[PDB]
């Protein structure tokens, strides 16, 4: 849920760039 | 945040700062869910044991920030509140149960590379992700040590 | 101290039982706790000034960020065997939908 | 502590 473009960061998801620790989050989801 | 690291620019475009008009001081964090709504904890506004009970006119919302202290010209937006909504069954007397509040911005805020809304979960996202061991991320300009 | 810029910390969700057993405060379903257990050997916690901020997760299915919690309370900050408690946003979602469409844009 | 707005 949330807005039409919600949760897609202009400076990261939208340019396909990842932040320094998001991999740690994704790796915890089994 | 205790044991955290400095956020990258634009890493959390929904982070909002609750700022008191006078004394000018940081009250709490909050998040932007749409162009006109900010979600925060009800204890940030109402907490009788400590004589805390803020109204719309006592606060200012600062969006698009990185620096705690600085007035970041051309980057951050400061908005005024139109209405504050506290959950009817917010339990301040005992355990801060239903600690939630919504704040209506007086005029919609424009998105940019530094200001962008976060998504609110749906039943299915909640179910698959809210599980023991899974990591989430917290952000704030609060204390670096308890001491 | 108080930081110069915005700080971030990634924390794991803790099992409801471990949460009730770390405090004398009555836990309800509208809260969840998070942080490392003393044996995990990693630390982190929200503290004073962080209240009301977002506890977010990135969905692996659509690559978007969702706000799962709101920084609520704790007993101390980063104290071993203590955890931070957050408002369970989804359980209060109907209240959120209702004040929005009943009160505005 | 904070810069004037
Ligand atoms: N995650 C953390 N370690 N701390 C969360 C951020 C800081 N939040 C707070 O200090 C909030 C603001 S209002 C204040 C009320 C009780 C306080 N917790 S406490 O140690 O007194 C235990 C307590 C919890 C709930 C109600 C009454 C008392 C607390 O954490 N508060």
């Amino acid at each position: 849920s949330g807005e039409a473009d919600c949760g897609l960061r202009p400076l990261f998801e939208k340019k396909s760039l990842e932040d320094k620790t998001e991999r740690e989050l994704l790796e915890s989801y089994i | 945040i205790v044991e955290g690291s400095d956020a990258e620019i634009g890493m959390s475009p929904w982070q909002v700062m609750l700022f008191r008009k006078s004394p000018q001081e940081l009250l709490c964090g909050a998040s932007l869910i749409s162009d006109r709504w900010v979600l925060t904890a009800a204890h940030c506004l109402l907490y009788p044991p400590w004589d805390k009970n803020f109204t719309e006119n006592d606060l200012l919302v600062r969006i698009g920030k990185h620096s705690r202290t600085r007035y970041e010209r051309n980057i951050e937006k400061i908005s005024m509140l139109e209405k504050i909504y506290i959950h009817p069954r917010y339990n301040w007397r005992e355990n801060l149960d239903r600690d939630i509040a919504l704040m209506k911005l007086k005029k919609p805020v424009a998105f940019s590379d530094y200001i962008h809304p976060v998504c609110l979960p749906d039943r299915e996202t909640a179910a698959s992700l809210l599980q023991a061991g899974y990591k989430g991320r917290v952000t704030g300009w609060g204390n670096l040590k308890e001491t | 101290g108080q930081p110069s810029v915005l700080q971030v910390v990634n924390l794991p969700i803790v099992e409801r039982p471990v949460c009730k057993d770390s405090t004398r405060i009555r836990i309800t379903d509208n809260m969840f706790c998070a942080g490392y257990k003393p044996d995990e050997g990693k630390r982190g916690d929200a503290c004073e000034g962080d209240s009301g901020g977002p506890f977010v997760m990135k969905s692996p299915f659509n690559n978007r960020w969702y706000q799962m919690g709101i920084v609520s309370w704790g007993e101390g900050c980063d104290r071993d065997g203590k955890y931070g408690f957050y408002t369970h946003v989804f359980r209060l979602k109907k209240w959120i939908q209702k004040v929005i469409d009943q009160f505005g844009e | 502590d904070f810069e004037e707005i």
